């Protein structure tokens, strides 16, 4: 997250952080993501395309920073990890840019509930905010595009929904973004998702409740004028999700 | 020309 601020997992209860053991025992942060239910974890495709072993992963929900264990996290594995079978890139653009990871403990339990562990509720088919809101995003990526490292607390921003007719406009990103795709950005391109945020929310409020509207995906740059934030916009892909679930 | 978006947990020769 460039600019922003510091937030808690409490005020994000959703956020789940994924990481990938290596080979030697060390382990790297791959991707935000967000409980959708007790057992399903929905992020990007693009995560884990390259290294599509589920064995390899570690699913932590409760927790707000990086390299630290935060009081009642849970960690998990990955019981089943369903990519897009649509997935594919172009030299911006992804498509179908969507991931469930289904998630167990050791002993075999999905999420329990908490102050600091929640369901987000998925919008309704085609039923997004209107073009202008203001909706949350929140991860662990890079807080400058120069930096090579994420940092340990936990960051959120708000950026505002840009409609298709200005997202489509030649200076941003033409017929590249979809109508199955979300442009959000600052007005002022001074805060965006960066790289390490992919998989993670972009969260409205729609009718009072808290609802995952789209999945950090993809975008030229980091906070760059005319370049917004490109996500998967979770509306269109209702019935992948409903099926695998 | 690659998204920062996209370049997270990759394969590179
Ligand atoms: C341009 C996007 C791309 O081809 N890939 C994503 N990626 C990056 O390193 C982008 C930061 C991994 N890829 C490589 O070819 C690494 C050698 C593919």
């Amino acid at each position: 997250i460039i600019g922003g601020e510091f937030t808690t997992i409490e005020n994000q209860p959703w956020f789940a952080a994924i990481y990938r053991r290596h080979r030697g025992g060390s382990v790297t942060y791959v991707c935000g993501g967000s409980l959708i239910s007790p057992c399903w974890v929905i992020s990007a495709t693009h995560c884990f395309i390259d290294y599509p072993k589920k064995e390899d992963y570690i699913v932590y929900l409760g927790r707000s920073r990086l390299n630290s264990n935060t009081q009642g996290e849970m960690k998990f594995e990955v019981e089943n990890l369903i990519l897009h079978k649509d997935y594919s890139a172009d030299t911006l653009a992804h498509h179908n840019d969507i991931a469930l990871l289904k998630i167990r403990s050791k002993e075999g339990r999905c999420a329990q509930p908490s102050r600091t562990i929640q369901t987000i509720a998925l919008p309704s088919m085609y039923n997004d905010p209107q073009f202008g809101t203001s909706c949350e995003i929140t991860g662990f990526g890079k807080e400058q595009s120069t930096d090579y490292l994420y940092p340990e607390q936990l960051k959120m921003t708000v950026v505002k929904l840009i409609s298709h007719r200005e997202c489509q406009q030649p200076h941003y990103y033409g017929s590249e973004v979809t109508t199955k795709m979300l442009c959000a950005a600052d007005p002022q391109w001074k805060t965006d998702s960066c790289q390490g945020d992919s998989g993670g929310p972009l969260v409205c409020s729609l009718q009072g409740r808290m609802t995952l509207t789209g999945i950090v995906s993809w975008g030229r740059g980091c906070a760059l004028k005319d370049k917004p934030g490109v996500y998967t916009r979770v509306s269109h892909f209702l019935p992948w999700i409903r099926s695998h679930t | 020309l690659c998204s920062d978006r996209g370049c997270e947990n990759r394969w590179c020769k």
